[PDB]
């Protein structure tokens, strides 16, 4: 809400801050009053960049930094992989080595081509999906429920 | 300063003395009195204040630095005693000359 | 003057000691013999220091193995200078008695800003500026480049010290801060680092609390070398507040913006470093894989591995994520929110920042920032503050709390919100001192009743004794005035604050008291706003002008420059016969820093019980947490916070040399039994029921008579 305004239209944000940023594959500031502007024509196209969007690629966010928007969303997707708990590995280095590779994957996806990352992730899928992904995915709800209370 | 002006030309042999019967603790002066203390010490003018209902600090330093004595009135009977004590000639110190 | 103490024979420089000194020495020896931490109170500002120091020295001679060294801490450097003066006098006395020098060393540590010999850092006075400049000059990079001897300003003093002082330590002696500067200049060494090294072999070391409490800098010099040492804190009744300040970290919007800009500079510098020198600086990654100072204490601090942040880019992205989360969490406009564990959980959930990688954030910041060869740490200091907060929150929140204030006090609408991380209990941060050191003596003056202190600070005291000053003359004649000339309650209650009659009673009392009291008087209010309101009301009425006629009037302001100028003029007014009436605030830094002696602050006036505003939410966490844990009533702690503060601000007039003076408290609340009971023993025992609730006029008359009695000689 502290932003001066949209790259297009800043009258709305200057005055009342109810508008919230909308995340997109463009990692690219947008505002609801301008989301209507995008829906009417193009229907999922960035005004200046023109990046195509499947169905509006819109989700509410409140982080003024577009790089943070993309980084956080990519990290959200990555967390679904390599979610195995630390204690699964007795080796001291292996505790955070795999997290190092996870962070490298996130940074790689943010800017560099994601083809290699996708191929690698397919390799990790074929092995992890059998046991680790299912187990940690199920245990996430249990741990979250216990933690909340 | 008035007392100093009159006593400056007095003969050296005689003992110049001042007894300030101080009543109001305040002292509003055009110039700082610590400087005047230096001139008093040079002029060997003994100043022995008698304060009233107050232990004034500037007069404490005045009395002790200049060689005089400082006192505060415990009551009227003690006031008589203080002034009668100051009646007698004071002993001549090293600075005093005959 | 050799005193045949029960434990042993103890030398003493001055001719005579009052009975309270005998009681003090015997109780202190009892604590030392038990080798257990304890607390005791002594009235006199001066004299207790010499008794304590002499007893510690004699005990060291008797049982050198029992005590390795003495660590005597004082509130402020100007104050600790007087302590080193006392110690020097004692050492000269003992040396004359023995006839020869003995292997005894005593020194005082202080900031590089306060003492240093480098002309470049001399003109600058900011502590952060001095720290950054000295770090640049002494940087491992600057040292290695000095080995190359390239054309570049290199600070020769540290290099020469490394060459010489490392080989030879100073034999013995006592060095004040000012004298140690001269020694450093003469020997071409650091007055700072030389003392730092002498800490390894020094019998007595003196420095303020922030050199011994904050884990960032305290630990490095308070390492385990002093496993069994006599650590003593002097006049440390406000120890809980300072111990809390050592942990509390304040995050503001302006600071956060500066952090973002500094992070941008960090990224640009990383890019330049990559293009210029990459392999040599990349070796840091290897040492990191193997595995500004950390705020984590000895046991809490961890060094297993840095975590998922193993490279400069990864760490910078981590800081970007955490900074964004803090930025938004602060931008939220809402009522004050408290969330010690929930903040960490929400951070991890919202932005995917695990607490374990967050734990090593500040440590990895220090290492990575060192790699960058930055010009100085002063520019990036806000980022380091945020990093310390980041590591602390992930470190622990059991006895902590994050408070968010979108709106600041005293402003209906302000665009500078502040996030506080105020602690709630000081035992957490002071635990290492008590545990590491065999015994700690919290010697204090004007101490509110000792029973609370063990509750606030988790320790088992050995002795609990209150020492009452005893003199052939009644130096102090305190009184409390609750009834005015109108026989009206004069309590300075929040609802009664606006009362014009009460304000008038205060004004009239001050007028008469200034009329009779000799030169030099200090009046302490409860707050700046309350002081201003009372001053304005007196100004509207003719009371203030009459006070101006009777005696000069000076007032305190938040700004330190004006405070200093006003106090400087006040001292001259006290020297002269004009006199002065110094209005100040009890919480004012001037009240704690300043010390009143003979013909200074002769009559201490306390206008209203000192109570903090009941709206500051920080105190709510601090207070309700104490109610929940350690079982202290909110009213009990609040009244203790008032009585301790008032005793601090009223106990100055009895500094030393038996200088008369009267302490008048213009509030009927002090007449209440609870306030009197929590008052220090030495003042209370002098206080009597006859003068407990004197009217304004009656108090003025008794003050005049008491001043008459004290005027005459012994
Ligand atoms: S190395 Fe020593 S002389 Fe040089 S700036 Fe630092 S403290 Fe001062
Ligand atoms: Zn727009
Ligand atoms: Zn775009």
């Amino acid at each position: 809400m502290d932003d001066q305004g949209c790259p297009r239209c800043k009258t709305t944000k200057y005055r009342n801050p109810s508008l919230k940023l909308m995340v997109n594959v463009c990692g690219h500031t947008l505002c609801e009053s301008c989301v209507d502007l995008l829906f009417v024509r193009g229907a999922g196209n960035c005004p200046e960049c023109g990046t195509p969007l499947r169905k509006s690629n819109f989700r509410v966010q409140l982080f003024e930094d577009p790089t943070v928007d993309k980084e956080v969303e990519i990290r959200k997707k990555v967390l679904k992989i390599y979610n195995k708990r630390e204690e699964d590995f007795p080796s001291l280095r292996e505790y955070n080595d795999f997290l190092e590779e996870v962070e490298e994957i996130v940074f790689n996806l943010t800017n560099n081509v994601d083809l290699d990352n996708t191929k690698k992730k397919m390799e990790i899928y074929q092995k992890e999906n059998k046991d680790v992904i299912q187990k940690n995915k199920l245990k996430l709800t249990r741990e979250q429920e216990e933690l909340e209370e | 300063s008035i007392a100093m002006q009159t006593l400056k030309h007095m003969p050296g042999h005689t003992s110049r003395e001042v007894l300030i019967i101080f009543s109001s603790l305040t002292t509003c002066d055009p110039s700082n009195i610590y400087d005047l203390i230096k001139t008093l010490k040079a002029a060997k003018i003994r100043v022995s204040v008698i304060g009233l209902s107050a232990e004034v600090r500037v007069c404490t330093v005045l009395a002790r630095e200049t060689g005089g004595t400082y006192h505060v009135i415990l009551d009227e009977s003690h006031y008589k005693e203080l002034l009668t004590h100051h009646v007698s000639p004071p002993p001549a110190s090293s600075s005093s000359e005959c | 003057m050799k005193l045949n103490v029960d434990g042993l024979l103890v030398y003493f420089p001055y001719d005579y000691i009052y009975p309270e000194q005998f009681s003090y020495m015997r109780e202190l020896k009892r604590t030392l013999d038990a080798k257990g931490h304890g607390v005791l109170e002594m009235p006199s500002g001066t004299g207790k220091t010499v008794s304590l120091l002499a007893l510690i020295m004699a005990y060291q001679r008797a049982y050198p193995l029992e005590v390795t060294k003495l660590i005597y801490c004082s509130r402020t450097v100007p104050e600790i200078e007087k302590v080193i003066e006392e110690l020097r006098k004692l050492l000269n006395f003992y040396e004359k008695q023995e006839g020869e020098k003995l292997p005894f060393l005593g020194l005082a540590l202080s900031s590089r800003k306060n003492l240093c010999i480098h002309p470049e850092v001399t003109p600058l006075r900011f502590g952060k500026d001095v720290d950054g400049k000295c770090h640049s000059l002494t940087a491992s990079y600057v040292r290695a480049q000095y080995q190359h001897d390239t054309s570049l300003p290199h600070c020769r003093f540290y290099e020469e010290f490394d060459a010489h002082g490392r080989e030879v330590p100073l034999p013995a002696g006592i060095y004040n801060l000012d004298d140690l500067k001269a020694l450093g200049r003469r020997q071409g060494w650091c007055p700072y680092f030389l003392a730092r090294y002498s800490i390894l072999h020094a019998n007595v070391v003196v420095y303020s609390y922030h050199y011994l409490l904050d884990p960032k800098i305290a630990d490095l010099v308070s390492k385990e070398l002093a496993r069994k040492a006599v650590v003593v804190f002097d006049e440390a009744h406000n120890i809980d507040n300072v111990c809390i300040d050592s942990m509390s970290v304040n995050l503001t919007r302006r600071t956060l913006d500066r952090c973002q800009g500094n992070l941008e500079t960090l990224q640009k510098t990383v890019l330049r470093i990559k293009e210029t020198d990459e392999q040599r600086l990349r070796d840091e990654y290897r040492r990191l894989v193997e595995g500004a100072n950390p705020v984590l204490p000895d046991e809490v601090l961890q060094e297993a591995v840095p975590g998922s942040i193993r490279t400069a880019e990864h760490f910078l992205g981590f800081l970007r994520r955490l900074l964004e989360y803090v930025k938004w969490r602060l931008r939220v406009q809402h009522v004050v929110q408290e969330s010690p564990p929930a903040f960490l959980s929400g951070l991890a959930q919202r932005v995917c920042i695990q607490r374990k990688p967050l734990r090593f954030c500040a440590e990895r910041l220090r290492s990575l920032l060192h790699t960058l060869e930055i010009t100085d740490l002063a520019d990036f200091s806000p980022l380091t503050l945020l990093a310390n907060f980041a590591t602390l929150v992930s470190t622990y929140a059991k006895g902590f709390t994050i408070i968010i204030e979108p709106f600041d006090d005293r402003t209906p609408t302000i665009a500078n919100p502040i996030l506080h991380f105020s602690c709630m209990d000081a035992s957490l941060a002071i635990k290492p001192v008590f545990e590491r050191f065999q015994s700690v003596i919290i010697t204090s003056g004007t101490l509110s009743p000792l029973d609370i202190y063990p509750k606030i600070l988790d320790f088992h005291p050995v002795t609990m004794a209150t020492f009452t000053m005893t003199l052939a003359r009644v130096c102090l004649c305190p009184m409390i005035i609750g009834r005015g000339n109108d026989q009206v309650a004069i309590s300075s209650k929040f609802e009664t604050r606006e009362d014009i009659a009460v304000i008038r009673n205060y004004g009239n009392l001050l007028l008469e008291m200034s009329a009779v009291v000799p030169d030099g008087i200090v009046a302490f209010f409860t707050s700046y706003q309350y002081m201003e309101s009372t001053v304005a009301s007196w100004y509207e009425q003719g009371i203030l002008e009459n006070i101006q006629r009777n005696k000069l009037l000076f007032i305190e302001t938040q700004d330190g420059a004006e405070t200093s100028v006003a106090l400087e003029k006040y001292q001259e007014a006290c020297e002269n016969g004009r006199g002065a009436i110094l209005l100040s605030v009890a919480r004012g830094k001037v009240s704690e820093g300043i010390d009143f002696v003979h013909h200074y602050g002769r009559a201490v006036i306390m206008f209203g019980v000192p109570y903090v505003y009941t709206q500051s939410r920080i105190l709510k966490a601090r207070l309700e947490y104490l109610r929940d844990q350690f079982q202290i009533r909110e009213n009990d702690f609040l009244t203790f916070d008032a009585m301790r503060h008032a005793a601090q601000c009223v106990g100055r007039a009895i500094r030393g040399k038996t200088d008369y003076g009267l302490m008048v408290f213009a509030d009927k609340r002090f007449a209440r039994g609870d306030k009197r009971g929590k008052l220090p023993r030495w003042i209370q025992e002098h206080l009597t029921d006859a003068n407990l609730n004197l009217t304004v006029d009656e108090g003025v008359q008794v003050a005049k008579y008491f001043l008459r009695q004290m005027a005459q000689p012994f």
